[PDB]
RNA sequence: AGAACCUUACCUGGUCUUGACAUCCACGGAAGUUUUCAGAGAUGAGAAUGUGCCUUCGGGAACCGUGAGACAGGUGCUGCAUGGCUGUCGUCAGCUCGUGUUGUGAAAUGUUGGGUUAAGUCCCGCAACGAGCGCAACCCUUAUCCUUUGUUGCCAGCGGUCCGGCCGGGAACUCAAAGGAGACUGCCAGUGAUAAACUGGAGGAAGGUGGGGAUGACGUCAAGUCAUCAUGGCCCUUACGACCAGGGCUACACACGUGCUACAAUGGCGCAUACAAAGAGAAGCGACCUCGCGAGAGCAAGCGGACCUCAUAAAGUGCGUCGUAGUCCGGAUUGGAGUCUGCAACUCGACUCCAUGAAGUCGGAAUCGCUAGUAAUCGUGGAUCAGAAUGCCACGGUGAAUACGU
């Protein structure tokens, strides 16, 4: 939408991709998160976790 | 009051005027009252003859002050009097609004 | 980017007719709040679009006051004046902060602000052009039905309401039928529906009537009145000034055919059409019908007239449960009672009976006198009292000195009268009196006036036992009231 | 918006009819294509060769022949049975309606008058107040300017020049094609009832609707067309329908209508040379070179088009020259030799060469066109068209006189 399309303006990017959608996981467990690997494919961007 | 200067051209500005201004100075001062009048107060009944023949076609009661050359068979409640002069005018026009004025409550 | 905002306010102006000002102020507003929420802290936040180039900055603002109690918005006016020495109180400090990133969240923020602000100015727009309709019979397209109400679509994105009391009592509308309705009140509500329509009120059978009669919408007849029980009776009143033309005539047209109109429009709902008089007497007459009336005695002090007909007719006067005198008597504005010829009578011999009965006590005069003021037109001892010295005067076998005698008696009956009421309850005698005890409201007052203490003697006199039922009055205040009275009446 | 045949509806004569042409049904034959022909041709007698698709192969579609018919056909009559279309009063300013109003009424009033105008065009007055068809304005073309684009259009300043805008190159210019600016009594003065408006002036490319055009109000002639076509009747249907060859529409004591060419010296002939616009073009326009005195022919660029071609404009001018004559005026008519179109030029084409040389020497009664880039005069293009203009429709060159006035 015109407000959408305002997105150009301040924030820069084209349409935002093309659609808007965050990969979300499913239930049936809880837990506790002990322990987190990132493995990086060496010439990627390392990000601020890594 | 809000354009016909602004709006289109100024040949039809200039003339759009006086469309205006001949329908106000003949027309203009009864604009706002809608419906069949009830009580025409005349001035002269003479050279009005026309005026005054025109509500008893329609039964409206009449009310004109008549001189020595008019006709009283038109009007219903016929005023003598002198009318020509500018001075009966004051004396006339003032006492009988006041006379409405008192209806008016 | 830069020209995609202007090409934005562009559509939107032109699409909405909509001043690109309004559009920004909201966009500006919904940014501010979408800014607002990304911190822990409640802060103040104004946000300013550029209107060339669509760039926007965002400001923290804290407002300055003396006592600072909202950290996070206000700051002294000592720390204001330390960063603008030309602040007051109630200015603004603007700390300029990071805009927030034009995500999908902001845009559907900003998509929002402009729908309702779209909506605002529709809103305001369909007010500004049915606000001289006000009073016309408008035609829409049924909506949606509800218990409570009728939502009507009037084209343009106007919606119209009809409420429940405003339809007749056996209509029934299904989404997709045409109604007619009087729009009675236009509401710049900033939310609900803003045009009210009417079927059931007056004014609904008032511009039928213009719209199928021409001499009505020509000004030449003039509805007076009218009085509406709606779905199933109404009785319009009409003049002219023109003897030429039968209003009652033009209104019915042609074997009825205009009244017809009418009647089936509102559902078969029957319409009397009666001539306005200016007496009242002859336009209650007319108002009547189809009932014929007999005599009517008017009553100018209470507003009221006593209606007599034959006692044949006198269902039809009454009509269906009350219904024809019901509608006379908001056709008139007279309270209207019907009654027989032989109970007209009975009720004035009656009437009559109480004021000879009322004059005798009262007066100290004979019954054959008596009966002779109510020949001549008296009724109570007020007009006997206040009534001009003349009229008195024209009444055969009274002089001068009676007139004077027989209003002096009548002042002092009625003021008799008002001092037993003054001591029945608490008007003034007791109002006085009784209530001259400190602590006594005029309700004890009229309490212990009740009960035969009328006096502040009277008072002094009573125990407290005699006095321990009276709602609102405990042994202490009876105690203490009687001790005030005693004061004043025994040591005073 | 163009009759040699065709056209063509007419005449002489040769032929044919459910047919020149259409829908429907029956059976056979594909259709098609080539050839000999009877005869003036039509039509008819034939003779070869081919015999394609769908396959419901016991039949459809495409198409020819034969037969029966119901019909088809008619430029045959009625324009006063009519539609459509069109002419004219007249691009004159007029023709009416609604409601109110006056009169018994038919009707009148409005639209009448004082002014003014190209104009019931506006203005004022008015028992009238508004509305509609017209007038005007809106549309097209031309009148100056700015902006966009720059080819096949153009050449100012810039280099090479077979010195041709031909070639690099340039984007202002002419020109081109789109959109706007602009002229509206807008401004001034006098006049005029402080009206409308008129007569001058200013600025302006243009000034009083700038010029031209389209546009044609109710109705009038019971105008014209039945032959464009459509169509009620009426009528023919071995016919007034149909097919072919040849003729006629062009014939000729005579009168009128409309033009062309002239009667000459601001004129004719010869030589040299200047200046257009617009339009047309594919079984069509035709360079160039070449044979040809000429009309044209041969080979053949380019161009289904701002480029190529028709297409090298005429008076104008400079000069020579004739010398008021029926003559270097005029050229009708007539004989001979040819050019192309087309099956065909005799009745009955245009054109060309050589020869020929008429009437006519500015026109009586009477009558027509035209008020400006008009009259007059000159040359060009186009539709029609195989071929066939002096006509009609368009274009540009040159360029007047007079309008006291009713």
């Amino acid at each position: 939408t015109p407000e959408e399309k305002l997105l150009r303006a301040i924030f820069g990017e084209k349409a935002s991709d093309v659609k808007d959608s965050s990969l979300r996981v499913p239930n049936g467990v809880s837990g506790t998160v002990i322990d987190v690997q990132v493995f990086t494919r060496d010439g990627v961007e390392k990000d601020k976790r890594a | 009051q809000d354009g016909t200067f602004d709006k289109l051209t100024k040949k039809e500005a200039l003339m759009r005027t006086r469309e205006l201004e001949k329908l106000e100075n003949s027309l203009g001062g009864i604009k706002d009252m809608g419906g069949l009048p009830d009580a025409l107060f005349v001035i002269d009944a003479d050279h009005e003859h026309i005026a005054i023949k025109e509500a008893n076609n329609l039964g409206i009661p009449v009310f004109a002050i008549v001189d020595t050359n008019s006709d009283p068979d038109g009007v219903d409640f016929v005023i003598p009097g002198n009318d020509d002069a500018i001075r009966a005018v004051t004396l006339y026009l003032g006492a009988v609004a006041a006379t409405v004025r008192e209806g008016r409550s | 980017m830069n020209k995609e905002i202007l090409a934005v306010v562009e559509a939107v102006s032109n699409e909405k007719a909509l001043p690109r000002e309004k559009i920004f102020e909201a966009l500006e507003s919904a940014l501010a709040t979408a800014t607002k929420k990304k911190y822990e802290q409640e802060i103040d936040v104004r946000v300013q679009i550029d209107r060339k180039s669509g760039d926007f900055d965002t400001f923290r603002r804290w407002l300055v006051v003396d006592e600072v109690t909202q950290p996070t918005k206000e700051i002294t006016l000592e720390a204001a004046r330390y960063e603008d020495e030309s602040l007051n109180l109630g200015d603004y400090v603007e700390d300029q902060i990071e805009s927030v990133t034009f995500d999908r969240i902001t845009t559907q923020t900003a998509k929002q602000v402009i729908v309702q602000k779209v909506r605002e100015a529709e809103r305001a727009m369909v007010v500004d052009q049915f606000r001289e309709h006000e009073g016309e019979i408008i035609t829409g397209v049924v909506k949606k039905v509800n218990r409570d109400n009728i939502s009507l679509d009037l084209g343009n994105n106007a919606e119209a309401v009809i409420l429940r009391e405003d339809m007749l009592p056996r209509e029934n509308f299904r989404p997709g039928d045409r109604v007619r309705g009087v729009l009675y009140s236009v509401r710049p509500e900033a939310r609900g529906a803003q045009l009210f329509v009417t079927r059931s009120k007056p004014e609904m059978l008032i511009e039928l009537f213009r719209i199928e009669v021409p001499e009505i919408g020509e000004e030449v007849i003039e509805i007076k009145a009218a009085a509406r029980d709606p779905g199933s009776r109404a009785k319009i009143a009409v003049k002219t000034n023109d003897k030429r033309i039968d209003p009652v005539g033009a209104c019915v047209g042609m074997r009825g055919a205009r009244v017809q109109a009418v009647s089936t429009e509102l559902g078969g709902e029957r319409i009397d059409i009666v001539l306005w008089d200016d007496n009242p007497a002859q336009f209650v007459i007319n108002a009547m019908a189809p009932a014929d009336v007999a005599s009517i005695v008017v009553d100018e002090d209470k507003h009221t007239m006593d209606i007599a007909v034959e006692a044949g007719n006198l269902a039809q006067a009454i009509g269906r449960n009350g219904q024809n005198v019901r509608l006379a008597s908001q056709l008139s504005g007279w309270e209207l009672n019907v009654m027989t010829v032989d109970d007209l009578q009975a009720k004035h011999q009656a009437e009559a009976h109480a004021a000879i009965d009322t004059f005798t006590k009262y007066l100290d005069i004979d019954e054959d006198f008596a009966t002779v003021l109510v020949e001549e037109g008296f009724s109570t001892l007020e007009e006997l009292a206040y009534v001009p010295m003349k009229e008195l005067l024209e009444i055969e076998g009274l002089d001068e000195p009676t007139v004077e005698a027989l209003r002096e008696r009548a002042k002092n009956a009625l003021a008799t009268i008002a001092q037993a009421q003054e001591e029945s309850l608490g008007d003034n005698k007791p109002a006085d009196d009784l209530l001259n005890l400190e602590g006594v409201d005029r309700d004890l007052a009229f309490k212990l006036a009740a009960r035969g203490v009328c006096t502040l003697e009277d008072l002094a006199e009573q125990g407290i036992d005699d006095l321990a039922d009276i709602e609102g009055l405990t042994d202490e205040k009876a105690g203490a009231l009687i001790m005030a009275a005693r004061n004043i009446c025994w040591f005073g």
